[PDB]
RNA sequence: AUACAUUUUUUGGCACGGACGGGAAGAGGAGACGUCGCGACCCUCGGAGUCGUUCUUGACUUGGUCGCUUGAUGUUUCUUCUUCCCGUUC
């Protein structure tokens, strides 16, 4: 699982959840919520561990609905 | 506690002024005096009068208003 | 007496059945419950005025099926028979 | 080349017409009513059916064999019982759904 | 079979919203295995109250949403 | 390795985070997956062309990440790293489509590619994770 | 005293009206039992209260019923 | 050349690879046809043997 | 016999079968319905050969002699 | 899909299912009932101009409601 | 006995949502289930109209969303 | 290897060159009442977690508003033609 933030956080939850899946279904087979605490954050699970290393270096600092977002494991 | 049926009995013995509600059916009413029990929840009611509701008054003789289309009882 | 029973006899027939929302569906009986949920094979749903949708196997429930249109060809006496 | 231009005759009331469904006296008086006002209008609107009648006809005539075949067929499951006539459907089935070549085969 | 456990909304003021989009409210007096409800009398949902007493049959409850805690 | 009836029948079948199908240098023989799926990921494969689908009505999420993409022959496309290189080739896409992806692709550089996306795709709604915008 | 099911075998053979889940209807009746289903003669249509049609003789089924009455 | 050729996609299951054609359907559409239920299935294939003269 | 129906259905039709719920096995079947969408009046009527019903549909059977 | 005798006997299948009101409901059979109620694994609702879409999860569904069920797909 | 009312009784204690026939939609602690499937929930949202414990009759429901961890075990 | 139909499920309260489609313009589709979305001058600003007992479990908590500058959708009353473009079919 790879722990994002920095994202966007007007994007409706499930438009957000959707292009998360979409742009992250690249590396391989893969939580968010709006509440004050976690806005603006996403947890992506991958069932392959090389997957979450490879999506990690390959889009840190990607553009996203207009933020570049960070990601950590 | 006091069940439904021992109610129903109650209200019989009585005799008085009961408002039925009809089910799926919001605009009629009947208003009449229990003189019948069953087990399921029918009974016959002599004196009946159907009602229009408020969103007068109409004819109506001695009736049985079948249980399974009742709602609402007050005795 | 039983209808359920006759319903059971008839096993393997394509047939129409007729639904309480009206659809047309047209499918082999592989099997029928004691309840009438019709279990259908090959089968081709259309509605009573536009296109068809067809469908490999379909359970249908008992509660639903208004009218169950019979094959052309049947002996109905025989299959009354306890 | 035939039907249309009188095909069945008989000896007595002539001349038959598809289109009209009216027999004729003669060849000649068949010929002129071919361009009558009342043929133009019926061969001009019953064409497509009269023609299909004719070759359900033909096509009939060709498959004599199937047809009896069937209606034999019919007798047949007709006068089954209940037992019978479910073991011959599911033969019926059986063929329907096998392999073409057996691996069993010569 | 089982009776409907309604013990801790006993003698307690119940919104009954029941069959046709309407709603009734009352104290609750007492109840069956079918759901029948019998209670002290309510309005129907601007307002007006009718009888002391009513019973409302079980097939025609949507809910009993608790007025009271 | 051709995409074969078999190889459906054994592919990992799961409802994700739809029902969605996990899968090759040819697109082929969908018709045994029986139009059963809403997503249907083909990702990490060597297909030249997005062609060759039998009718699939169900089908609305195609993933095609890291393929080989040149040519094109629905609700979401991902073709994130393939090959479009032309404006013109992604012409096709005119006839479906809501969510399209196309990054890492040569095309991307293109004089123009967003703007020509844009008018000759009007449906898309979302282009490369950005909100089509009026202006 | 009067429950409903003695009172409904007192009826037979006397005229009854039925209401439906809605079209009214009369008729002599002919018999009943514990289920409710009805059956008639000389029935007529009471269509809102129009006697629509004159059927004769018919059998109502129980569920669509609403109420007798005399 | 033909791995792909299916019969049943071309005959039903009554018609037996040609051996029987299914009438019973029209049976039935002739029933809606004649607006009665005087008609059997033999006595309508009896309509038929028509088109045979 | 005719029967009445829950879904505007008058089944005229000979009866094969009967009981407890009043489900029927039908020859000799003709209903007659109107598909109508307002303003219109249509009259339709289907013949079908052989046809089972289901009981909750039933409303009133009736004989005509 | 396989030619079933029963719904017993496809358990686990991915389901399309149709209920009254018209929605429909999509997801792996998980157990089924006397009065033929779901267990359905990943449950999507779906209701319709075009298809509005709605993922729910595990869902119990009751058979009252339920109108017909047909197969989406094989298992896994 | 059905699977799916034994999974209903499971989940009870986790949060529930839950249609009716209506089509209102109910999240909520289950609190408690029977048989016939007269549920009763707490801290319950009603679409929104926030509500205290509310009761719902089976034969009403349409259908209830049980938490995906219940999917795991040890019921079936 | 040799079993039944009268409130919680299934006896229901259901029902009333030629076509086609989309979009735009010009002439002789429009009004409620709701329910979920594109933008923003705004608002707003950040399965998990703890404990008792024992080598693994039981308890307790946890987008709203304005526009649309021609967004999407049911109920419910009343009363189309021509031209241009893009796609399917023959």
């Amino acid at each position: 699982t790879l722990y994002v933030s920095q994202l966007n956080e007007k994007i409706n939850m499930q438009r957000l959840r959707v292009n998360l899946f979409l742009l992250f279904a690249t590396f391989g087979e893969v939580v968010s919520m709006n509440f004050k605490k976690q806005r603006g954050q996403a947890f992506i699970t991958m069932r392959t561990i090389d997957q979450a290393s490879l999506a990690q270096i390959s889009l840190n600092g990607e553009r996203f609905f207009g933020k570049p977002l960070k990601v950590e494991f | 506690m006091v069940p439904p049926i021992n109610c129903i009995f109650n209200f019989l013995q009585q005799q008085t002024p009961v408002t039925i509600w009809l089910f799926e059916q919001i605009g009629i009413r009947i208003k009449g005096k229990i003189v019948g029990f069953d087990e399921f929840m029918n009974v016959v009611i002599d004196e009946a009068v159907e009602i229009p509701v408020n969103s007068k008054g109409t004819p109506l003789g001695k009736i049985l208003l079948k249980g399974d289309n009742i709602t609402l009882i007050t005795s | 007496m039983k209808l359920v029973n006759f319903l059971k006899k008839l096993r393997n027939e394509q047939v129409t059945i007729e639904l309480k929302n009206g659809t047309t569906v047209w499918g082999t009986l592989q099997s029928v419950s004691p309840q009438m949920n019709a279990i259908l094979t090959d089968v081709k749903l259309t509605l009573p005025s536009d296109n068809i949708a067809s469908l490999q196997y379909i359970n249908i429930r008992g509660n639903t099926i208004r009218q169950i249109i019979l094959p052309d060809s049947l002996n109905l006496d025989s299959l009354l028979v306890d | 080349h035939s039907y249309c231009r009188g095909s069945l005759r008989s000896e007595a009331k002539g001349i038959y017409c598809p289109f009209c469904s009216r027999w004729f006296k003669t060849s000649s008086v068949f010929e002129s009513h071919l361009v009558g006002k009342i043929h133009k209008k019926n061969e001009s609107k019953r064409r497509n059916f009269v023609y299909s009648e004719y070759k359900l006809h033909r096509y009939l005539k060709y498959l004599n064999d199937e047809f009896s075949r069937t209606r034999s067929f019919v007798e047949r499951k007709l006068a089954f019982t209940a037992n019978e006539r479910m073991a011959e459907m599911d033969i019926l089935t059986q063929k329907y759904e096998a392999p073409a070549y057996d691996s069993t085969e010569k | 079979v089982s009776t409907p456990e309604l013990k801790k909304y006993m003698d307690k003021k119940i919104l009954l919203n029941i069959n046709g989009s309407r709603k009734v409210a009352g104290i609750l007096r007492g109840y069956d295995i079918f759901l029948n409800v019998v209670l002290d009398d309510a309005m129907e949902i601007n307002n007006h109250q009718l009888g002391l007493q009513t019973v409302i049959r079980g097939n025609s409850i949507i809910s009993l949403e608790a007025l009271d805690a | 390795m051709k995409f074969t009836p078999s190889i459906v029948i054994d592919a990992p079948q799961y409802y994700v985070d739809d029902l969605q199908l996990e899968t090759e240098s040819m697109p082929s023989s969908l018709k045994h997956l029986t139009k059963p799926t809403h997503i249907l990921d083909l990702t990490n494969n060597d297909l030249i062309m997005i062609p060759d689908l039998s009718r699939r009505d169900d089908i609305h999420t195609l993933l095609l990440g890291r393929n080989n993409i040149v040519e094109v022959d629905v609700q979401n496309l991902t073709l994130s790293n393939n090959s479009i290189r032309r404006f013109e080739d992604l012409q096709r896409l005119r006839r479906a489509l809501k969510n399209l992806t196309l990054i890492g692709n040569q095309v991307c550089h293109l004089a123009n590619y967003r703007e020509h996306v844009l008018r000759l795709v009007p449906h898309l709604e979302t282009l490369d994770f950005q909100n089509v915008t009026a202006e | 005293p009067v429950n409903p099911k003695p009172f409904l075998k007192g009826l037979v053979n006397h005229r009854v009206g039925v209401k439906l889940k809605s079209t009214e209807y009369r008729g002599t009746l002919v018999s009943t039992d514990n289920y409710f289903n009805l059956q008639l003669n000389e029935a007529e249509e009471f269509v809102a209260g129009v006697s629509h049609g004159t059927l004769g003789e018919i059998f109502i089924r129980c569920n669509n019923v609403l109420y007798i009455r005399e | 050349r033909a791995r792909d050729l299916d019969l049943n996609e071309i005959f039903t299951r009554d018609e037996q690879y040609g051996e029987y054609m299914e009438l019973e359907q029209f049976h039935s559409l002739w029933l809606n046809v004649i607006k009665r239920g005087d008609c059997s299935l033999l006595q309508f294939l009896d309509i038929l043997e028509l088109f045979l003269d | 016999v005719i029967i009445s129906l829950r879904n505007n259905h008058k089944i005229i039709a000979r009866v094969k079968a009967f009981d407890r719920h009043c489900n029927m096995v039908l020859e000799n079947v003709k209903e007659l319905w109107t598909e109508k969408k307002g303003k219109n009046v249509i009259n339709r009527e289907r013949f079908i050969s052989k046809l089972f019903l289901r009981g909750d549909s039933v409303i009133v059977v009736l004989k005509t002699p | 899909v396989a030619h079933s005798s029963r719904l017993a006997n496809l358990i686990d299948y991915k389901l399309r299912v149709l209920t009254q009101d018209g929605r429909v409901y999509i997801g792996q059979l998980m157990a089924f009932d006397k009065h033929m109620n779901l267990v359905l694994n990943e449950c999507i609702e779906e209701r319709v101009i075009k298809v509005e879409k709605r993922v729910l999860g595990l869902t119990i569904l009751r058979g009252e409601q339920i109108l017909s069920t047909v197969v989406e797909d094989k298992p896994l | 006995n059905g699977i799916p009312v034994k999974l209903l009784n499971e989940a009870q204690g986790h949060i529930v949502s839950l249609e009716l026939t209506t089509g209102a939609t109910y999240r909520g602690k289950l609190v408690e289930s029977e048989d016939s499937m007269n549920v009763q929930l707490r801290d319950v949202i009603a679409t929104v109209t926030h509500m205290d414990q509310i009761f719902v009759r089976g034969s009403q429901i349409k259908f209830i969303v049980v938490p995906d961890l219940l999917k795991n075990a040890p019921l079936f």
